[PDB]
């Protein structure tokens, strides 16, 4: 009784095993798709600082020239 | 016959374990590298935020400095 | 025998299952990290837009200044 | 006896090679991530 039992417990093993391995590949399939969409988000966010930094830049000239122009208009 | 197969399968199961353990430590080793770049990529973007408002006030300062001169200029 | 042969198999196949369920685990701990950081990201990414849309703000408004303080 | 010993051999045979496989690729990521790590600590100490 053991034995046959045993033996089906084989093949339910090996049936869990093959689709447990097809669910590594599809894991790690969206983990290389998460981390290449993180790389993504970090270019982007990476972008957008720089894009901070030159608003700020002009902001910044633009402000100079506001107080120059209205010093000259004093 | 059953005792080489019996040898045989406890030392494939054996080389198995070795290489399982071997992977937990790989992977213990990725994850603590990808914890470990994955915290430098935070420090990196603070860090960048932090050296882009340095530099804004670095700006800040300098307009500030133009804006005395000028205004001394007048005074002057 | 067979019975030994058979448990070692199965040892061998339930200790593939352990490891690879491990993995499993540790797959799925890192996904959930990377995608709870994705979160964290967006949240940046968004963040930082709408940082971009008051300064640019302040950028229409100022120029409105400049062409003021120019005409006078 | 004889071919479950042959199926069982190839089994555990082919669970290593996977293993092996999954094992270089660990390691393929573990060098990026150490030379991601080094390059991250210079850009840091310039950046520092």
């Amino acid at each position: 009784s053991s034995t046959n039992q045993h033996i089906i417990r084989l093949e339910s093993l090996q049936a869990e095993i093959k689709m447990l391995s097809d669910r590594k590949r599809e894991l790690e399939h969206r983990l290389s798709a998460t981390l290449e969409e993180n790389d993504l988000l970090q270019g982007t966010v990476e972008e957008l600082q720089d894009r901070v930094l030159i608003l700020e830049r002009q902001g910044h000239d633009k402000d100079l020239q506001l107080h120059q122009s209205q010093l000259e208009l004093q | 016959a059953d005792r080489e197969k019996t040898r045989a399968v406890q030392e494939l199961s054996e080389q198995n374990q070795r290489l399982l353990d071997q992977l937990s430590r790989a992977s213990e080793v990725e994850r603590q590298l990808s914890m470990q770049v994955h915290a430098l990529k935070e420090d990196f973007r603070e860090k960048n935020s932090s050296t882009n408002q340095h530099i804004i006030r670095l700006e800040s300062l300098q307009a500030e400095i133009k804006m005395l001169s000028d205004r001394k200029r007048e005074l002057e």
